[PDB]
């Protein structure tokens, strides 16, 4: 009675027929008394274990050695091997008997190994042929301070001692094969040991020459050794922190293509899929919209136009008018949208510039700002009647794809620059207190070059150094390899998201443009400031403009929702499921239901 | 059971004071791998002219361990191999054609020079260091030739010849009761697991990366097999492990561990291939976050070593242990360099300091809360020692 | 060209032995208990009461005993896989140490001899023999075939050397696996 | 010396014109541990003592490679195990040493009259096995060689391959991977782990819509202006059933061993632990695996050998559901009445003190 | 294909020899229709002995079983379960049923010595078909512990209480129309 | 060609008046098909037996056959396990009830011959797991039954 339902949940909850035929193929290995009881529990849990009620009837309905992979066991006739010094305790404690390789618990092909980046493969060709000059060094060294000190020993006797005299294989020392190999390297390897067995033989007359020999050698060496130490500290120096960053470059790649539409969409769309998929699961609470942006310090805005400006003012891709129009828009775009007053903004750019020594509408029909710029039942009554919000605080906005990506570059150029404006103050503090010894300073241990050109964080503040740099790159009198390594040995590589600041504030001003050189987002963003300028609506009201925005694009295309928060400056992104609720889900029968039987009133469909 | 932290800068205890030893064979660098292969002696030489420009040899006992016999390196190899080593130089090499095969010493780790000679002081080192610990009159054995986890009983692999952390540990369990073995190498030490898979008076613990990396062991579910079940601990991560992370995870368990195993001597192998810009290992740690883990352990205050390892570029490997002798003497070492011979490795600023990179960090906490968990289930049973 | 007719099990217990032998590494735990002189004994044995006339069983016997010196001249020759031939020679040394000579009809094990049969029809292709002796001698393997099918209960168990003992295989070690094979 | 090292040149001199052109711009205190080093001998393990043809490259019997012993008379070559008998390495017979062929040849002086001849007179010797007489003359006719089951054992089975050596491959093995020589000669730092990049590994390739893991149905893509909200999405390799590393434990991506297997297969093998074995055949194709579909439904043994339809059995849904109700109902049944007869006997044997 | 056996007890035999001898000695003919048909045996059967079996499966296949004897038991009734004799009480009766516009169902008449008949007749046609072994198995296993409830419960229908009774006993004398054309008159 | 018709009714395997096929050598009485079809109503042109009904109606076709007796297995799956009897008398010849010889072997009293004389010397698995509950708890409290009982025993 309750389990034709159960076999019904499972073959619902599985909702595969491949993966319902393995289920089924479970059960009857469990049937015919193949498996185990809890091993059929367990092999269950990995089909109904998202699912918690149907797990747990079936545990209160079914009424519920070489372990580890990598080891085999031997016979107990591998385990004879002869062990002398291996004494009684050794075998009770040691294991002879399991065994593994890394032939067979790779099985027979693998071992795959990091990437290494070039540079870092230089370092390393480096710092071999350092250990090669410092052992070779060492070892001459140390065989010609024992082949000294016989030296010195031997001639303070007789002739007749001198003829007897005689080492012993080793030379009285504690290493054997040290002297062999350096005399090996340096005298013809067979005239090596014919030289190391007269050394052996007789000291008296082939100690000095071989001596001298040696020393000659390790002077040679040494004077190699420095001529090559500074061309190998030059090289370290050159690519030591370009090795230290394994994102730095590839952000310029990766910038550029995780930085499109489909992407940009993508994100979104893939956490509306997890909002539904898991919310068929009942128990969860109804999430509310997809992306969450939160803008706690509004000084980066007058930062972010700057750079716009710039570029503006830099680049020739438009002309002087369409220059101007751009500023104002985006100007009075960001002064509205995150309602900062327009006097706050000439003010925040009078402070700004003066150190480095109408409506909205009126811009959106463009001909408004040429003219000025030259002049220069008893149901809906009763649920209308309740529920009026006065002094308007959350605003919403209703865009294509256009306005979301360009809504989207400016939310991504503000996060970096909060990022780097958090780091700032430490950043700063430590880059002001290097303590640099003059003990490398005087030996030219120590490379100037990026002190020399400025671009070294002096002792002045480093984000205003990064808006600066930033700035001088946009216009083309910095290259980009000195800004990167600037930022490198800044910072650290840290802040690495920095290098297509450039790129990415062309795109916010491509997305700028765009916003007023079509005609339909020329609209949608009139409807936006006819909505904004308002101070009190009804959610009859928000309908209407719904309905007024979506009437402008086709019934195949998106629509987001941008809802702006004034009290605790917050933004909530909405993807719009073209039947989805216009406003933000709430928790009340009261709200849903009076917010559709309103709705009702207007002769378009549920 | 994993939850992210901050970290907080390493702080010496007061209290903590310990005798240490450090055991130094003035040949030791002298023996070259060869030309370019990954693995160098030398950087016990640095590592040891920077320990003593830093005048931190009035804080410990300096000592010259006597090389072992091959009648000591068989309390864990077998003769003929030991026999085999013994023999072997680059001239006789074809002449052993049919025991290079066997014990696979002909090219995966080739014969250079020497080759019983480093075996014999590495293994002298270690073990003397051992026997130090038991007689009481240390309670750290500072060892950085040591530490040759990858060998074999009857063949060398990975660069390991003689697994002198074993002949070490057995001369530790000839007095002590349990032994625990943390190993924060990046690779796994398969040679001391193996070698005591099957004991319940050693615990292993192993924080190690595994995928399709070498020595392609290690999972999860190695836990030992016979009277050694839940007594050897393997800890499989990911790339980019950072020292926030590794923190978070290596405190915890650990603390788990000498909760309930309660060791009386640990054997702690600080290798140096698991911090960044590294030659072969992918993790990246930092000096500081790598020093964490001896300051943690040491903070227990029992009968403990410090051995060797890895270790690939000799620059970040020499600094560390620099940094890891001065912390184990109770003091934060300067991060200004002294004058040493090998000056003009340590560029481009000359200072005490291991830069991490960027690189991304994979292991996200719900991977880690599942694999400390799963240890966590394992290590309840562990309680009766 | 000759033709013969192995049961599908005895085709599914080759490749489990080519499974075994190759790409997992395991050898045969030597000298099997069940040989292939006991095995050809005990068939010879329970076959021979089955018929009256001499022709059964002196060609039973016949059979029996060629097959026996077959097996003699051909084991070490051609039925040895790569990786399990050093056991064989590691036995082979430890006989010249007794100077007892090596046969293996005690020592090795029935699915050698499966191997045996299952090559041996390009070995009687290859021969100049004629069309009779072929086929009698087919139809007498065949039976010998048909009853090892009805006896796999016995014979070729599976028991994973590596959990509990004693099965068909054994695992090598890494200097066996050296030394055999890359040589 | 002038000996090339490393570094370039010789040791005896400094960089050449060439090379610092391109990587330019333009007291100590080891003096001690000869009087601080003592030497320790405190240890406790002190007291112990301590035509001009050329042979072929290939190995005749295995064709493979390594050491070879060749013969003067042919171009064949042997290794030392796979020989007649295996010879030692060491002590190998110096001189003019021919293969079993060779010397049969040269045996019978070429001639082959003496050869039908010899081959008679052992005919006529080996009266007593004689059906085999003939085979027992050819087997010193032939170098030795290794065993490979002929083909028509390999063919009955299709899922059951030659390997590159002559190995098992049984379509557990994934491939070659040759791209990933085309990966040595890789396109730039995008790893073959698949890291630091995974739009196109959340989402479906041929469809277009989302990889979603069976354990928590989200396919968290995360937002690459924050990339630590991906979660390393790995499809199986038989039913395609996409998981995150997070879900099946594994931390890695599996890409040269095997095929990865969903922890949503059936086994291929059990281990009951009484213990038994193996509850699965082989797929004994070339069109010889016959289907019964039994007419018993509710009793039917069979093996763990079925398939679903809506020697292999042929089943359905109903007969697997009331062979499960059936196991659990007279499981529960039979524990009931069992501790029900054991209480009574405690009680009846307590109740008599 | 195989050689399946059913024990039957040697008292339905012994039953089933003196129904024999009924019939051909005497040729006593039995009533039709029966005191109790067949549905009504299979039917106390079925219901006397699912309220003794614990799992679903055990009365999923005694349901079926029995629904299969009814089947095949009102099939074959024609064709192997009557002698020569009653062929004309058979084929009156079936033209009786023509002309009362609806066919018969054998179901309907007759009673447990033809079930016994067909019992004992059914391990030779079992042998007949390409039933596998654990198929035909369980057939002659259902079969037999049906017949032993028969066995069982022998006493209400079989024994003929009252024997002069014609009413009680089942077997009643045929007229002299049988007694010639049976043997061809 | 015409054949050659058997004087004995296989059923009953005696002579009398019967007809007989036009392809099957035998021939039957009127009485011994089924419907028993009268003397005088005769069927309508060329009549055969089953046998030659089935082989006209498989046209000496293996696929066909057990293409049939597959679908009919399958229209038969309410009863199953009888399915393939039910299939094969759809196509048998109707012969006279004589239970086998492994019958009559036990009682020597009794004489037969060749004269055929003897002489004296879904909602179903609801219903299913219906009938499973109640039985057991029928069958446990009857337990506690017996545990009662056995503990009144010890009132003794
Ligand atoms: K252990
Ligand atoms: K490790
Ligand atoms: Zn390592
Ligand atoms: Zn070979
Ligand atoms: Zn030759
Ligand atoms: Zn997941
Ligand atoms: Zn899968
Ligand atoms: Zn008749
Ligand atoms: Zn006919």
């Amino acid at each position: 009675n309750e389990e034709v339902t159960f076999f019904e949940k499972a073959k619902r909850y599985i909702g595969n027929k491949h993966l319902y035929t393995e289920f089924l193929k479970i059960l009857n290995l469990y049937s015919q008394d193949i498996l185990d009881l809890d091993d059929l529990v367990e092999k269950v849990d990995f089909y109904l274990g998202s699912n918690k009620e149907l797990f747990t009837w079936f545990k209160n309905f079914v009424g519920y050695e070489a372990f580890g992979p990598s080891y085999k066991r031997l016979p107990k006739s591998d385990t004879f091997m002869p062990c002398s010094g291996r004494d009684d305790m050794c075998w009770e404690v040691l294991n002879d008997e399991w065994v593994g390789h890394p032939v067979w618990a790779s099985e027979d092909s693998g071992f795959i190994a990091h990437r290494k980046n070039q540079y870092e493969e230089t370092l390393f060709k480096i710092e071999e042929e350092r250990h090669e000059y410092d052992f070779y060094i060492e070892s001459n060294l140390r065989t010609i301070q024992c082949l000294e000190t016989i030296v010195n020993k031997i001639e303070n006797m007789t002739e007749n001692e001198k003829a007897n005299f005689k080492l012993p294989p080793g030379l009285g020392h504690t290493s054997m094969t040290i002297y062999k190999k350096v005399i090996r390297k340096v005298y013809d390897k067979e005239r090596g040991f014919e030289i190391i067995d007269a050394l052996h033989e007789h000291p008296a007359v082939t100690a000095p020459v071989v001596l001298k020999r040696l020393k000659q050698k390790d002077e040679e060496w040494r004077r190699a050794q420095r001529e090559w130490n500074k061309v190998w500290r030059e090289l370290e120096q050159k690519v030591f922190f370009k090795s230290l960053d394994h994102l730095g470059l590839t952000f310029k790649q990766a910038d550029k293509k995780l930085l499109t539409t489909k992407q940009l969409i993508s994100e979104i769309s893939s956490i509306k899929v997890d909002q539904t998929n898991k919310k068929i699961h009942w128990l969860t609470p109804k999430p509310k919209s997809q992306l969450d942006f939160d803008f706690p310090d509004k000084n980066i805005f007058y930062d972010i136009l700057c750079l716009a400006d710039t570029f503006i003012t830099h680049t020739t891709a438009y002309s002087n008018p369409d220059k101007e129009r751009l500023k104002d828009l985006l100007k009075y775009f960001i002064s509205l949208f995150f309602s900062i007053s327009f006097e706050k903004i000439e003010e925040s750019l009078y402070s700004h510039k003066q150190n480095v020594s109408m409506s909205l509408l009126d811009i959106l029909h463009r001909s408004r700002y040429q003219k000025l710029k030259r002049s220069n039942g008893n149901l809906v009554e009763e649920a209308n009647s309740q529920g009026i919000i006065q002094n308007r605080s959350i605003f919403n906005l209703f865009a294509n794809t256009n306005i979301y990506i360009f809504f989207r570059h400016w939310t991504t150029i503000y996060e970096r620059l909060l990022e780097i404006k958090q780091m700032n103050e430490r950043v700063t503090k430590e880059i002001n207190t290097r303590s640099t010894v003059t003990f490398a300073k005087d030996l030219d241990l120590l490379s100037s070059q990026l002190s020399e050109m400025g671009l070294d964080f002096v002792g002045e503040d480093a984000y205003k150094q990064v808006l600066r740099l930033s700035r001088r790159l946009i216009n083309g009198d910095l290259e980009h390899q000195w800004f990167e390594e600037s930022l490198r040995q800044a910072y650290n590589n840290k802040a690495f998201k920095l290098y297509t600041i450039d790129k990415v504030t062309q795109s916010l001003v491509k997305h700028a443009h765009t916003l007023m050189t079509d005609a339909k987002t020329a609209e949608i963003m009139a409807l936006f400031v006819k909505d904004r300028n308002a101070s009190t609506t009804s959610a009859k009201d928000q309908i209407i403009y719904r309905l007024q925005v979506r009437s402008h694009m086709s019934n195949t295309e998106n629509m987001f929702r941008i809802e702006f928060d004034k009290r605790t400056l917050h933004v909530s992104i909405q993807y719009i499921a073209l039947d989805d609720l216009t406003l933000k889900e709430p928790k009340a029968d009261e709200d849903k239901w009076k917010y559709y039987v309103t709705s009702y009133a207007l002769p378009h469909p549920t | 059971v994993y939850e992210a932290t901050p970290f907080d800068p390493i702080t010496v205890k007061p209290s903590d004071k310990r005798r240490v030893a450090y055991f130094y064979d003035a040949d030791v660098g002298n023996y070259a791998y060869g030309a370019g292969h990954p693995m160098k002696p030398h950087r016990i030489r640095m590592a040891h002219s920077l320990i003593m420009n830093y005048g931190l040899y009035k804080k410990m006992e300096i000592y010259r361990a006597k090389p072992a016999t091959k009648q000591e390196m068989c309390q864990f190899h077998t003769d003929e191999y030991i026999d085999f080593l013994s023999r072997v130089t680059p001239d006789n090499l074809e002449m052993f054609k049919r025991e290079s095969v066997k014990f696979n010493v002909g090219d995966d780790c080739p014969v250079f020079d020497g080759l019983y000679e480093y075996c014999s002081i590495s293994g002298g080192g270690s073990m003397e260091g051992a026997a130090r610990l038991n007689r009481g009159k240390c309670d750290v054995a500072v060892n950085y030739a040591g530490g040759l986890h990858h060998a074999k009983k009857s063949e060398a692999s990975g660069f390991c010849y003689l697994n002198d952390i074993v002949l070490g540990i057995i001369e530790l369990l000839r007095y002590h009761p349990r032994v625990l073995y943390i190993d924060i190498d990046v690779h796994h030490g398969d040679g001391v697991e193996e070698a005591f898979y099957t004991t319940d008076r050693v615990m292993t613990c192993s924080f190690h990366k595994y995928g399709e990396f070498f020595p392609g062991t290690g999972e999860l579910r190695d836990i030992g097999v016979g009277a050694g079940k839940n007594y050897a601990v393997n800890v499989p991560l990911r790339d980019g492990i950072d020292d926030a992370t590794y923190r978070s995870v290596f405190e915890p368990v650990i603390k788990k561990i000498m909760e309930w195993y309660q060791p009386s001597a640990v054997v702690l192998q600080c290798g140096g291939d698991s911090l960044s810009g590294d030659r072969l290992g992918c993790f990246n740690l930092s000096m500081e976050g790598h020093a964490n883990c001896v300051n943690y352990v040491k903070s227990f205050g029992i009968p403990m070593m410090v051995v060797g390892g890895g270790g690939y570029t000799m620059r970040n490997v020499a600094r560390t242990w620099c940094f890891e002798t001065g912390l184990l003497n109770n003091v934060v070492l300067d991060k200004d360099l002294p004058y040493n011979e090998y000056y003009e490795y340590y560029g481009p600023d000359y200072k005490l300091s291991v830069r991490p990179s960027n690189m991304f960090n994979v292991n996200t906490p719900e991977y880690l809360d599942k694999v400390m968990t799963n240890i966590f289930a394992n290590l309840e049973n562990t309680k009766y020692a | 060209k000759i033709s013969l007719q192995i049961p599908i099990k005895l085709k599914s217990v080759l490749v489990d032995d080519w499974e075994y032998v190759t790409k997992d590494k395991k050898i045969c735990r030597l000298p099997a208990d069940v040989t292939v002189e006991m095995v050809l004994n005990k068939y010879e044995h329970e076959v021979s009461q089955e018929l009256e006339s001499p022709g059964s069983q002196s060609q039973l016997s016949e059979y029996c005993a060629g097959l026996k010196l077959y097996f003699d001249k051909c084991l070490g020759n051609m039925l040895l896989y790569r990786l399990e031939r050093l056991q064989y020679d590691e036995l082979l040394k430890k006989s010249s140490k007794d100077q007892k000579p090596l046969v293996p009809i005690r020592i090795y094990g029935a699915i050698h001899l499966l191997r045996l049969i299952s090559v041996l029809p390009e070995l009687i292709s290859s021969t100049t023999m004629d069309l009779q002796s072929c086929q009698l001698l087919i139809k007498q393997t065949e039976d010998f075939l048909v009853w090892l099918l009805m006896h796999v209960d016995e014979y070729f168990n599976d028991k994973d050397p590596n959990r509990s003992d004693d099965a068909l295989y054994v695992n090598t070690s890494s200097q066996y696996e050296g030394v055999a094979l890359g040589m | 010396d002038s000996k090339v090292s490393v570094t370039g040149l010789p040791l005896n001199k400094g960089p050449s014109e060439k090379i610092k052109r391109e990587s330019l711009w333009n007291d100590l205190k080891t003096f001690l541990t000869e009087n601080m080093t003592e030497e320790s001998n405190i240890r406790s393990t002190i007291g112990w003592n301590g035509i001009d043809f050329e042979n072929e490259d290939f190995c005749s019997a295995c064709n493979q490679s390594g050491s070879f012993l060749c013969c003067d008379t042919c171009p064949k070559s042997f290794h030392f195990l796979c020989l007649d008998p295996p010879i030692d390495p060491n002590n190998l017979p110096k001189g003019d040493w021919h293969c079993n062929e060779c010397k049969f040849k040269i045996f019978i002086n070429n001639s082959m009259a003496t050869l039908k001849k010899i081959e008679s007179n052992f005919i006529k010797q080996n009266n007593n096995v004689k059906i085999f007489a003939k085979l027992l003359f050819n087997i010193d006719s032939h170098n030795p060689k290794q065993f490979q089951l002929p083909n028509y054992i390999k063919e009955t089975f299709p899922a059951v391959k030659t390997g590159s050596r002559g190995q098992y491959s049984d379509e557990n093995d994934k491939i070659p991977l040759t791209d990933r020589q085309l990966f040595n000669t890789s396109y730039g730092q995008s790893i073959t782990k698949l890291d630091s990049y995974n739009p196109d590994t959340h989402i479906d390739s041929n469809s277009g819509k989302f990889l979603i893991c069976y354990k928590c149905n989200q396919t968290r893509l995360g937002s690459w202006s924050h990339p630590e909200n991906s979660r390393l999405i790995m499809t199986c390799d038989y039913c395609q059933t996409p998981w995150h590393l997070d879900c099946v434990p594994r931390a890695s991506f599996k890409n040269l061993g095997s095929k990865w297997k969903c922890p949503l297969h059936s086994p291929t093998k059990v281990y009951k632990k009484i213990y038994k074995v193996w509850k699965k055949q082989r797929l004994i194709n070339k069109k010889n695996q016959l289907y019964y579909e039994p007419l018993q439904k509710i009793g039917y043994q069979n093996n763990g050998n079925i398939q679903i339809i809506p020697k292999i059995t042929q089943i359905d849904e109903n007969s697997i559901k009331y062979d499960f109700f059936d196991k659990i109902y007279k499981s529960k049944m039979v524990q009931k009445r069992k501790l029900f007869q054991f209480q009574e006997s405690l009680i009846d044997k307590l109740v008599s003190n």
